[PDB]
């Protein structure tokens, strides 16, 4: 019942590694050269760290910060950009018409390792949740129709196929199947996922998409 | 004064790199929208507290202020428009005037835009 | 009058040119050092570009 | 009372951390030196370089400078917006080569701007502060190519402006050509020149080996030194005719010149030991008697391909080492300036010369002022190092004078910062802070000045480190510089010195800046204290070494964001250094010698000194500051009693009792209340408005100038045409305002009136005129409001007529008037307010006295912080320098805990336990016991673990007492909290940002002249911008016409945002935009370039973009 | 993405995909106006060659075109996104000399040009929507007859 | 840049519905100055429209007359509030102005995760949608309490903030 | 959480076609004065203010509550927009 | 215990399995509550909750 | 094509880079206007060289 542990435990604030440099070793730090240090910093935040332990630190610490600060800007090059191409992308068609389609495997090869595995839940929710379906589908007694709008449910009914060998591919709608003339359509689009419902008619799609992937942009460093 | 030319409205302003000098002057132009309803209302409040006046002080009114043909006609010009004298148009302007004065001061409608 | 859906963009003629402009401007004098008015051939000249002051 | 802590006592003091600016500064000057024996560096190098200034010709040689005196004090120039400078005056004699005319005169400079004694200057009645600039220390230095891993490219580089890059770079041709001023030549076109023809190019190449080929040309060396002296003329200069006599005067100018070269005395001296040879000057060759010898190319050559090879000793060098970086100070710069723009007179001088009456010309006549004055004055304003000072509270100042900025004209920019000048070197130190620097995209651009960090006139700072020797602390203190530092072995402040010796065998050591745990003997150095490993923010964080850098840089920048408080209060845990910050920051008056306090006079303070004489000292009292801040000098001081020399008399806005109080000590909750203090949020008591806690006074600047148009002039007078009774109230005769008036947003302050732009009347404004009667009046009113939502009192009333003495105004215009608005504001409702530890919040609205977490004793908490920023911030000092706050309001002593030497878990454990061994004697004692509710707490920590089960509630509630915790009841309800609540004094600070600021919205203002958009910031009253990403964010949604109004209607478009002010006002509904305006400027600009743009319809037809307009 | 620990979905990317590859390259152009090595969107190639056929001549072969989206930004038919984006001093020399004209297709050129985006609300899907109250709307349901019979 | 519109620091919502912001006295006035004036025309005080406007334009004599009027222009449409960067389309929601003391802004903890919003003294902006057409796309797909859900993967947005989550757990 | 917007959604297919035909309605509400409404007066909007408790003024709430009834009918092409200018601005001053 | 997590999946079902406004209604609900229900117990953050393991 | 060889001069309208008087007694001018100044500079002194008969450098 510790308020710091239960704190980030419960998802409020905190993760592992900052944990442990407050109740545990802040962990041997980095030199700004790039060769990691070859010597530890042990204490805590809580015991204090020594004046070296604290500049050693500031090295990669002062380091990172600039890294990430400076990614920042780089978030405005990745996003106006996807912006000046999505522009155009809009849900015309409700029906675009298209036999063309793509599938998606549920279970990605481990490297040297073989053997393929499987998606974990948010990776196959990653891109088959709010679907449509290609074609027919059959698995395990109730087998999906043409046409089908996949739903979180529908998804994990899909792993469970899947562990059954009975399912590895998905056909879907793509956007890129799609032959809306400067957009998509309704089937190769999808749940309007903020509503979790089919995306309205008229949408901007495309453009709405645009900001979807820019958000994240400051967030990755590594 | 004279000697000194103008100055470049691309001469940055404060310390930073945004900020330009054109881009900090306004644009008195062009009547601001809330002059555009400023003086439509005065232009129609006038008319509703006009139709109080004769068939003649009213019209002659305008005319004495431009707001007929836009330009002003004179005294002379408006006694010979009703078939008037120099004069009679003269003391119509007067009480025809201050007639109004007392539907102003009354109905405190128009008793504003005193600047 | 129309509803403007289309809008293109194109090479200009010197003739067009021409035709856009009101008038040949010559004299360097932007505007007078005491008058502070469009000067006769001045770049802000008022004679060709139209009034300062509405109808007047 | 007060407690000190930690074992590592300090040696030496702190420096005057003002000195960076100001002695480096007097070097420059040398005002009292008399104009002999002054040093020829710094301003008298701009005579010594820039003279004798040559032309049968003339030999106008210098003499001296004339220190001018002030014409007006640092005061009146604050007020008459005049910079504070002296007219320089300088002293020399014209002579003719032939005619012999030895005739002398005193000319005259110009006059140039004085450093105040905290180190900033005046400019323009607005006080700037010059900052200091970085890059490598002039010299030479080898690197492996950036083009190829292969090789090692060397270089050379002189002081800035005073000379051109030097670089030799060797190309994948297998030749070496050498690349300088941007262009590649063979380093054969270099030694034609040079004295060394074929035999001398193999002489000791040979001991290299492939070295030698790359250099031998014959296509070249068939060419002797005033031979091909031209040949590498041409190709410099594309231009001038390949004259045998003009590379006989250009080249020699580029290099054996000292005067249009000056290699830094660093790059002479450094460059100097490093590649074992001897020059002389400042130059790069000699030019002896014809041909030009060598003193430089050869002797760095070697060594170049020395390294290339693989002899030892000769290897890359380290472009961010400290030790090989110098730091351009404020007289050093300043000089910089000086010279170049003496140069810029110097040829303005030779061209004055040629003509006129060449007989006998007084160097009056000759001599000019322009030239030189304003050339200074670019730099004392619009340069980068001339910032804006910071006067937000004293520390602001200080910090602010002690930033070192790698930005500046004169060696980098935002884009070659990728990691190298931005990353903190390993040698930083006790040098430059390694954490303070700004959080923005700046970071690691613009840090501080260490405690003990001092840069000398060589630019190589130099960090202290007490001498060592057989293990024992030596009292010699040596000033060892970046580059040395890199050789001996230097212990720690926290190493184990008792009775002035080493105790363990393994002791803190490094060298370089690289950990080692070694013997005890070998030290030949150590810290002398922690203090030095930061800048003066740093150190003023207690328990410092708990908070994460990160959140702790915020700790320290915010310092200055801070705001100083009529009331505010020294931290009652301090780290022992504030005491010194006022002293050194010049904000406080101290004693000159022993005193005897006469009459203390909150105006005049007089203290009779022992010395017989009888001195006194005005007063700052309530004196506007640089932001909103003012400056005040409390008297702490009773009206008589012998002082102590040094010891303080007034106080200081931040400073109480001669120690930085910024804040005030108040004792926070850390819990989530309400989710008030959700998310780094604020919560605060009202118990705190009465006591008037965290309160501040803000002044601000009003001035209007009586404008002379071409209509004519106009006054500053009571006078107005349509003005009503009560809107005159204050202006008794002038049209001014008196003292002490309260001026409320949209009330006045002077008077302006001018003829109005005269215009005939609308028609129904002409009968409008008419009927009520009241004239257009010839003159209209002018005169200048005041800001909508700065409401303040009058207190300087400031007047300047033009015709008055000591006054000159702008060149046709009449009096002014520039008056002090003075506005009181307690803690409102949103306002910035952060801790020691860099955290950040605005107050989340307020909490009424009657309902507050209060404790047994019936206090009531007064702020309540959430514990969510704590532990992603890693913010642990807080959570110390609140738990001593317990102890502390309870046993009414403060402390002293220095940056990683200070109070530890025992001792503060202690402190809490007699703080509860004695709380409890106010309830057992007072006639009280144990609570009910108590108890329930109690009972939950033993179910927890946090009290120890088998112990009473007298032992538990003092295990749950020395956690920093309590039991908190609830001011609202009454019953306690399930769980205890730390708490306790703790310092905390309301920072500049206040929403009564900040905040703004309009609804139809101004617009930019160009395009009918709107104006940014509140200051030109406008609406903000929807710029671009907005736009995508609303196209998102699907909102269509929600996007046309932000494009037309409600922005810029003509008769649209007119329409919906007639719509919106007759109650009604808005007509669709149809031209956006800013559009339409652009079709007409894109027409400028014959550009047709052609608007097309719903069928490929014409359309008129703009109605009936153009039409011809 | 996922590494990172984005729960970014696929449909976004692969429409930025689509619109990186919608662009193809003329190969024998066939019996088209086109010329070898030119340049255009899928729909556009796919659309003559559609008719082609119809037509009886060969269809103009060609080969994907994977590029930058920047670039495609730059080469999409509309000429105002492009120059309202970057590389303005080019962009507006392309478009100008033969002579193009934008149908404000996309959104952004709408939002210069300050008009009614084809997008959203605005989208000429539901723009034209009508809307009537019973009473009025049984008003005018009989008026047709007064027309019929007059 | 836009007419109409502001901005101001940021104050947690505790009490405050997803549909709800708090929106200060002296801002909402001079922001709805073209509505009021109207609202005033209507309900007698003053006789017509200049009247109102140099009325209260002038002073700080705002009295409670206008401030029932006022509101009675503010309830129904809702005014939208924005947040740079406006990196998700949630930068920028919808909300119900709701006049308040102060001169901080107040608003929903749980969408303020979707502004990147924090409490350090963060600056948020406020337009107003005009027109009926736009005003309507402002309270329902431009509404805040409506789009509940991330476009980017179909789960919440609004989902419990750091401190609610510790609460519901403890 | 604009009472019936679950309802609202679901009436038509996409959300913009929801947002026009409100807008339309709420601004022919206003050119009417609210006298055209298909709504009785116990269902009309209702505001509740200290000085008396009138009908909701907002028209955008008008319209709201008007569609969640069904009585009023939308959709393309729904009848000539020359008659409808006719028997619409005539009907109510 | 509902914590992050369980309380994310709540928000998904029962938008899905109830509606927009309802769902709205829930969230405040759990957001009121949750504030007090945290303001009850406080749970504060004191340097002797970091507690150092003894295998250190 | 030839047009690209211009013998007029599109010249912006004056308001749409004007030069206007501030605050204090100084005016203010746009940086296109002393361009298109420098501009008919040069193309009238080199009409009063081409009648004037001057030598062909
Ligand atoms: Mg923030
Ligand atoms: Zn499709």
């Amino acid at each position: 019942f510790n308020p710091l542990y239960v704190m980030a435990q419960s998802g409020a604030r905190g993760n592992p590694q900052q944990i442990r440099q407050l109740c545990g070793m802040r962990g041997l730090m980095q030199k700004p050269s790039g060769e990691t240090f070859e010597v530890p910093v042990r204490s805590s935040f809580r015991e204090g760290l020594t004046v070296l332990e604290y500049f050693i630190s500031s090295h990669g610490a002062r380091k990172g910060g600039a890294d990430t600060a400076l990614r920042t800007a780089d978030s405005g090059y990745l996003t106006r950009k996807l912006v000046d191409v999505a522009h155009e992308i809009v849900v015309r068609e409700a029906d675009c018409g298209t036999t063309n389609y793509i599938s998606v495997p549920l279970f990605q090869m481990d490297e040297v390792t073989r053997t393929l595995r499987l998606r974990k839940r948010s990776d196959i929710e990653s891109g088959l949740y709010g679907r449509v379906l290609a074609r027919e589908v059959e698995a395990l007694g109730r087998r999906l129709e043409e046409g089908r709008y996949l739903s979180l449910e529908d998804v994990h009914f899909l792993i469970k196929a899947a562990e059954a060998g009975e399912v590895r591919e998905v056909p879907v709608r793509s956007p890129l199947t799609c032959q809306t003339r400067y957009g998509v359509c309704q089937k190769c689009y999808g749940y309007d996922l903020s509503m979790a419902r089919p995306v309205s008619i008229g949408e901007a799609v495309g453009v709405v998409a645009a900001e979807s992937i820019g958000e994240p942009g400051t967030q990755l460093t590594m | 004064k004279i000697a000194q030319e103008p100055v470049s409205l691309e001469t940055p302003i404060g310390d930073e790199k945004d900020s330009f000098y054109g881009d900090f002057i306004p644009d008195e132009n062009l009547p601001s929208p809330v002059e555009a309803a400023a003086q439509s209302l005065l232009s129609e409040e006038l008319e509703k507290a006009l139709s109080k006046l004769s068939e003649r002080e009213a019209m002659v009114l305008k005319l004495r202020k431009g707001l007929i043909d836009g330009r002003e006609h004179t005294l002379e010009e408006v006694g010979a428009y009703f078939g008037v004298t120099r004069e009679r148009i003269r003391q119509i302007e007067n009480k025809a005037l201050r007639k109004l004065k007392y539907h102003e001061s009354r109905t405190r409608k128009l008793r504003d835009f005193l600047e | 009058k129309k509803e403007v859906r289309k809008v293109r963009i194109a090479l200009a003629s010197p003739e067009k040119i021409r035709s856009w402009s009101y008038g040949e401007v010559e004299k360097p004098e932007t505007i007078n050092y005491r008058t502070l008015k469009p000067e006769r051939d001045g770049l802000f000249d008022e004679r060709i570009f139209g009034p300062i002051k509405d109808y007047e | 009372e007060i407690k000190r802590f930690g074992r590592i006592r300090e040696v030496i003091p702190l420096p005057p951390l003002t000195e960076i600016q100001v002695e480096s500064y007097k070097k420059a000057l040398q005002a009292d030196v008399p104009p002999e024996k002054r040093e020829n560096v710094g301003i008298q190098a701009a005579f010594k370089e820039t003279f004798p200034i040559e032309e049968g010709g003339l030999v106008l040689d210098f003499l001296e400078y004339r220190i001018g005196d002030p014409p007006f004090s640092q005061d009146e120039c604050r007020e008459k917006d005049l910079t504070y400078q002296a007219p320089l005056y300088a002293r020399l004699q014209l002579i003719h080569k032939d005619t012999g005319l030895i005739k002398e005169d005193e000319v005259f400079l110009g006059h140039l701007p004085l450093m105040t004694e905290d180190g900033s200057f005046i400019i323009n009645g607005a006080d700037r502060v010059i900052v200091s600039q970085i890059h490598r220390s002039p010299g030479v230095y080898f690197t492996p190519d950036p083009a190829r891993p292969g090789r090692y490219i060397a270089s050379i580089i002189p002081l800035p402006k005073r000379g051109p890059w030097i670089d030799l770079e060797v190309e994948a041709s297998g030749v070496v050509t050498m690349k300088v001023n941007k262009r590649k030549f063979p380093l054969v076109l270099l030694l034609r020149v040079l004295g060394y023809d074929q035999e001398t190019l193999v002489r000791e190449l040979s001991a290299y080996g492939d070295l030698v080929q790359g250099l031998l040309d014959e296509a070249v060396l068939a060419m002797r030194p005033e031979e091909a002296m031209v040949r590498l003329f041409t190709l410099l200069r594309p231009g001038d005719p390949p004259k045998k006599d003009k590379a006989l005067a250009y080249l020699f100018g580029l290099l054996a010149d000292p005067k249009r070269y000056d290699l830094g005395e660093a790059g002479r001296y450094k460059a100097e030991e490093k590649l074992g040879v001897g020059l002389s000057g400042r130059t790069l060759v000699r030019f002896e008697d014809g041909e030009f010898k060598d003193e430089v190319f050869l002797p760095t050559l070697r060594y170049l391909f020395a390294l290339t090879a693989g002899v030892p000793g000769h290897e890359v060098d380290d472009i961010d080492h400290l030790g090989n970086r110098r730091i351009r100070t404020v007289g050093e710069l300043m000089a910089d300036q000086f010279r170049v723009g003496l140069a810029r007179l110097a040829r303005g001088v030779r061209e004055r010369m040629v003509m006129g009456s060449p007989d006998t010309l007084t160097p009056a006549k000759l001599v000019n002022s322009r030239p030189l004055e304003a050339a200074l004055r670019e730099f004392f304003s619009r340069s980068q190092l001339s910032q804006f000072k910071d006067e937000t509270n004293p520390l602001s100042s200080l910090r602010h004078k002690r930033r070192i900025s790698a930005l500046g004209p004169g060696g980098l920019t935002r884009e070659r910062a990728g990691f190298d000048v931005r990353d903190v070197h390993r040698t930083h130190y006790g040098r430059i802070c390694p954490v303070e620097t700004p959080e923005g995209a700046n970071i690691g651009l613009i840090t501080s000045l260490a405690a003990y960090a001092r840069v000398d006139a060589l630019g190589f700072i130099r960090t202290p480190y007490r001498r060592v020797k057989n293990g024992v602390v030596t009292e010699e203190v040596v000033y060892m510089t970046a580059s040395e530092e890199d050789r001996y072995t230097i212990a720690q402040a926290n190493t184990p010195l008792e009775g002035d010796r080493i105790a363990t065998d393994r002791v803190v050591a490094r060298r370089r800046g690289e950990p080692v745990i070694v013997a005890p003997e070998e030290v030949e150095f150590m810290d002398v204290s922690p203090k030095q490993v930061f800048s003066l923010n740093t150190n003023l964080i207690p328990f410092l070494e708990h908070d994460d850098a990160n959140r702790a840089l915020m700790g320290s920048n915010m310092q200055t964001q801070a705001v100083p408080l009529i009331r505010a209060q020294a931290p009652v845990v301090m780290t022992g250094l504030e005491e010194r910050v006022v002293r050194d920051s010049l904000a406080a008056l101290y004693a000159e010698e022993d005193g005897e306090v006469v009459k203390v006079d909150g105006t005049r303070i007089a203290v009779r000194y022992e010395d017989g004489r009888l001195v006194e000292h005005p007063l700052r009292r309530y004196a506007r500051s640089n932001q909103g801040t003012a400056f005040d000098q409390r008297p702490r001081v009773r009206v008589g009693q012998r002082v102590k020399k040094g010891d303080l008399l007034a106080d200081g806005p931040a400073s109480e009792e001669g120690f930085l109080a910024l804040g005030q000590n108040v004792l926070v909750a850390i819990m989530p209340f309400d989710g008030y203090n959700f998310e780094d949020a604020i919560v605060i008591s009202e118990e705190l408005l009465k006591r008037d806690f965290y309160t501040s006074i803000h002044i601000e600047r009003y001035e209007i100038e009586a404008r002379d148009t071409k209509l004519g002039p106009e006054r500053i007078t009571r006078d107005i045409p349509h003005l009503s009774e009560a809107a005159l109230r204050d202006l008794d005769e002038e049209g001014i305002v008196r003292i002490g008036a309260e001026v409320k947003p949209g009330d006045i302050l002077v008077g302006r009136t001018s003829f109005k732009g005269e215009q005939e009347p609308s028609p129904e404004e002409r009968l409008l005129r008419s009927i009520f009667g009241e004239k257009a009046r010839d003159v209209k009113d002018t005169s200048l409001r005041v800001p909508p939502g700065e409401g303040g009192i009058v207190v300087g009333r400031l007047r300047l007529r033009r015709g008055d003495p000591g006054v000159e105004l702008k060149p046709g215009v009449r009096e002014v008037v520039r008056v002090f608005v003075a506005q009181k504001r307690k803690l409102q409702v949103g306002d910035k307010l952060a801790n020691r530890h860099g955290n950040k919040g605005v107050v989340a609205k307020i909490l009424p006295v009657e309902d507050m977490p209060h404790l047994p004793d019936g206090t009531p908490v007064d702020v309540i912080l959430n514990p969510l920023g704590v532990p992603s911030r890693m913010n642990l000092g807080q959570i110390l320098e609140t738990h001593l706050g317990l102890a502390g309001y309870f046993l009414g002593q403060r402390y002293i805990s220095p940056v990683f030497d200070g109070a530890t878990e025992p001792e503060i454990k202690e402190l809490l336990a007699e703080a509860f061994n004695l709380y409890f004697g106010k309830r057992q004692g007072e006639g009280f016991g144990v609570d009910k509710r108590e108890k329930e707490v109690l009972a939950r920590a033993e179910k927890l673990g946090l009290v120890s089960p088998g112990k009473s509630p007298e032992e538990q509630l003092k295990e749950l007492f020395d956690l920093g915790k309590v039991v908190l009841y609830d001011g609202r309800t009454g019953e306690p909290f399930e769980g205890p609540i730390v708490v306790g004094q703790m310092f905390i600070m309301k920072l500049y940002h206040m929403v009564e600021d900040k905040m703004h919205a309009r609804s139809t203002g101004p617009y930019s002249l160009i395009t009918q958009q709107p104006l940014g910031g509140k200051a030109q009253f406008g609406g903000q911008r929807f710029g671009e990403m907005e736009v995508w964010a609303l196209e998102a949604y699907g909102a269509a016409h929600t996007l046309q109004e932000m494009l037309t209607i409600k922005s810029d478009d003509i008769e649209g945002r007119n329409a919906a002010y007639q719509a919106i006002i007759k109650g009604e509904d808005v007509p669709e935009p149809s031209v956006p305006e800013s559009f339409r400027v652009l079709v007409k600009e894109l027409q400028a370039l014959a550009l047709d743009v052609q608007t097309l319809d719903e069928k490929d037809n014409p359309v008129d973009i703009f109605e009936g307009l153009a039409s011809k | 993405y996922r590494a990172q620990g984005v729960k970014l979905h696929d449909k976004h990317i692969e429409i930025v995909v689509r619109q990186m590859l919608k662009y193809v390259e003329v190969t024998d152009p066939g019996d088209s106006r086109l010329l070898e090595g030119q340049v255009l969107e899928k729909w556009d190639v796919e659309a003559l060659n559609e008719r082609l056929i119809a037509e009886g001549k060969v269809p103009v072969a060609w080969k994907p075109l994977l590029m930058g989206v920047t670039k495609s930004a730059l080469s999409t038919k509309s000429w105002l996104s492009a120059a309202s984006f970057q590389n303005t001093t080019h962009v507006l020399t392309e478009a100008a000399i033969a002579g193009k004209k934008d149908e404000l297709i996309g959104l952004k050129e709408n939002v210069i040009l300050g008009r009614l985006i084809p997008a959203g609300t605005g989208s000429d899907f539901v723009r034209f929507t009508q809307v009537v109250d019973q009473r009025t709307l049984k008003a005018i349901e009989e008026a047709r007859k007064e027309a019929v019979e007059a | 840049r836009v007419d109409y519109s502001g901005r101001s620091v940021i104050v947690v919502g505790p009490q405050l519905k997803l549909h709800q912001c708090g929106l200060p006295k002296r801002m909402a006035l001079e922001l709805f100055k073209p509505f009021l004036l109207k609202k005033m025309e209507e309900k007698a005080f003053a006789p017509n429209v200049k009247a109102a406007r140099r009325m209260l334009e002038r002073q700080r004599d705002i009295k409670d007359e206008v401030w029932d009027a006022l509101e009675e222009v503010i309830h129904g449409k809702v005014v939208l509030l924005n947040r740079a960067p406006t990196l998700h389309r949630l930068g920028i929601q919808a909300f119900q102005p709701v006049l308040v003391e102060g001169q901080s802004i107040q608003l929903h903890p749980l969408v303020c995760e979707a502004f990147n919003a924090d409490f350090d003294g963060d600056q948020m902006a406020v337009h107003v949608p005009l027109s009926s057409f736009a005003q309507a796309e402002a309270r329902i797909q431009m509404l805040s309490a409506h789009n509940l859900l991330s476009p980017a993967s179909g789960e919440p947005l609004a989902k419990p903030s750091r401190d609610i989550i510790l609460g519901l757990y403890y | 959480a604009e009472p019936g917007i679950d309802k609202l959604f679901g009436m038509v297919d996409s959300k913009y076609r929801l947002t026009v035909v409100v807008a339309k309605r709420a601004q022919q509400l206003l050119r009417h004065r609210f006298k055209n409404t298909v709504l009785e007066p116990e269902e009309r909007p209702k505001m509740r203010t200290l000085e008396g408790l009138y009908d909701d003024p907002n028209a955008v709430t008008w319209a709201m509550k008007e569609l969640l009834t069904g009585r009023l009918f939308f959709g393309e092409n729904l009848v000539p927009e020359d008659r409808l200018q006719k028997e619409m601005e005539r009907l109510y001053p | 215990p509902q914590e992050k997590n369980s309380l994310k999946d709540l928000v998904y079902q029962a938008f899905l399995r109830l509606g927009m406004e309802k769902t709205a209604r829930l969230l405040d609900a759990l957001k009121y509550y949750g504030f007090t229900l945290s303001t009850t117990s406080g749970i504060t953050i004191g340097i002797d909750d970091a507690v150092i393991p003894e295998e250190k | 094509p030839e047009w690209m060889i211009l013998e007029a001069v599109p010249v912006l309208p004056p308001d749409l880079r004007p030069m206007v008087q501030v605050d204090g007694g100084r005016f203010a001018t746009s940086d296109l206007n002393d361009l298109y100044r420098r501009l008919i500079n040069r193309n009238n002194r080199l009409k009063k060289l081409l009648a004037q008969g001057a030598p062909e450098i």
